[PDB]
């Protein structure tokens, strides 16, 4: 919420009806003021929502608060939604709703591990590359193994984002130097999701 | 159609003044009130101020005494000018086009500002060999972001650019992968095109098997 408050999240099964409020003070959703409605679908500008002859989605407004409805909830609506009004010329946001469609499957992910670039083992440095894509919902673990054995040090993984299609990607990054690198037979990247592991093994 | 884009620095020090410039086209520049909005990183929406071409103008009352904006006509531009920024400014800076009365239907595509005290530092590219998956490596990068794309942007089909990681250095890395037919690893070339506007910094590399 900002000037004007919004659940955080909201969330819905398939063809379900769902609701989102806004609710501001007689200074400006109160005070005769329109509510402008964006929906902000990840790493993209808000799109201003247009209401007329839409069918699923529609508005309503009752004093200082008013609501958005979407009715036969998909799957491709989930997104940022922000309401918008005005006190006098100041334009006032909503701080956002995060929608959330419900039953939606599980999606193992794709994992791709590239060994170190000849390149960059020149530059006396070695990275394995382990790439995570598509899966559903958004939560794994990724462990290394040098052979065996578990390797803690040097490991960066990213946080899983929400791509377009509504499945995450994730990224994990091993720094070596090249000599642990040529001393050990194999290297593994494991990702653990919803209790299956994949794992991806490399060789120098 | 309509279109606007952002310009401006992507990296600006603590105390130092932000400025950014949007470019109109595809619409008339009298009838609506430019608009800046931005955008902190995990954060919502947060409205700035407008200017129409007359120089009606208000802007957002916390951040009273920085705003400056600028209109020119004869460019169709304006610009947004915010001093004395501290991190807290570090943000996605939107411009857009609010009608007055009906909200703001047309937004650039926003660029992103860090406010820091720390240098640019423009990335090295490592290839990334090999359907065949292939990728390039851009390595310990400051400020985000990199736009990478393959063969100039002819090749579009299969590519995928994955969310950087911000290494305990201080620095970005990401990594862009496109998946090929496996024919094609010696009858097509495959170069990866790194910017990091930041650093002014431009890198092509070829990826072979």
């Amino acid at each position: 919420a900002s000037v004007l408050t919004q659940p955080p999240s909201v969330s819905g099964a398939p063809g379900q009806r769902v609701t989102i409020s806004c609710t501001g003070s007689s200074s400006n959703i109160g005070a005769g003021h329109n509510v402008k409605w964006y929906q902000q679908l990840p790493g993209t500008a808000p799109k201003l929502l247009i209401f007329h002859n839409n069918a699923r989605f529609s508005v309503s407004k009752s004093g200082t608060s008013a609501t958005l409805a979407i009715t036969g909830l998909q799957a491709e609506d989930e997104a940022d939604y922000y309401c918008q009004s005005y006190d006098r010329s100041l334009r006032v946001f909503g701080g956002g709703t995060k929608l959330t469609v419900l039953r939606q499957p599980k999606a193992a992910p794709s994992v791709t591990l590239f060994p170190p670039s000849s390149e960059e083992l020149q530059a006396n440095k070695a990275t394995l590359v382990c790439l995570i894509s598509d899966f559903y919902p958004g939560a794994v673990t990724v462990a290394w193994k040098a052979d065996s054995s578990p390797v803690k040090a040097g490991v960066e993984t990213t946080t899983p984002s929400k791509q377009s299609n509504n499945k995450y990607a994730a990224s994990s990054y091993l720094s070596l130097t090249p000599e642990q690198w040529k001393s050990h037979k194999s290297y593994s990247c494991q990702v653990t999701h919803e209790g299956s592991t994949v794992e991806k093994t490399v060789a120098p | 159609a309509v279109q606007l884009e952002q310009s401006g620095p992507g990296l600006v020090r603590p105390s130092q003044t932000l400025s950014l410039t949007c470019t109109v086209s595809g619409t008339s520049f009298d009838d609506y009130y430019w608009t800046w909005v931005r955008q902190p990183p995990g954060r919502g929406l947060e409205w700035i101020g407008y200017v129409f071409y007359t120089g009606t103008t208000l802007l957002d009352p916390s951040l009273r005494g920085r705003v400056t904006m600028l209109v020119n006509t004869s460019k169709n531009q304006f610009s947004l000018r915010l001093s004395s920024v501290t991190a807290a400014d570090t943000a996605v800076y939107y411009c857009a086009r609010n009608l007055i009365a009906g909200g703001i239907d047309v937004w650039g595509q926003g660029s992103l500002v860090t406010v820091s005290s720390a240098s640019t530092k423009g990335p090295s590219v490592f290839p990334l060999a090999p359907t065949a998956a292939l990728g390039c490596l851009v390595k310990d990068y400051f400020p985000e972001p990199v736009t990478v794309s393959w063969n100039s942007g002819a090749l579009t089909s299969g590519v995928h650019t994955f969310p950087a990681v911000l290494q305990s250095s201080g620095l970005y890395s990401l990594s862009s992968v496109v998946t090929v037919p496996s024919s094609s690893l010696g009858t097509q070339t495959y170069i990866c095109n790194v910017n990091h506007k930041p650093s002014n910094t431009k890198v092509d590399k070829k990826v072979e098997p």
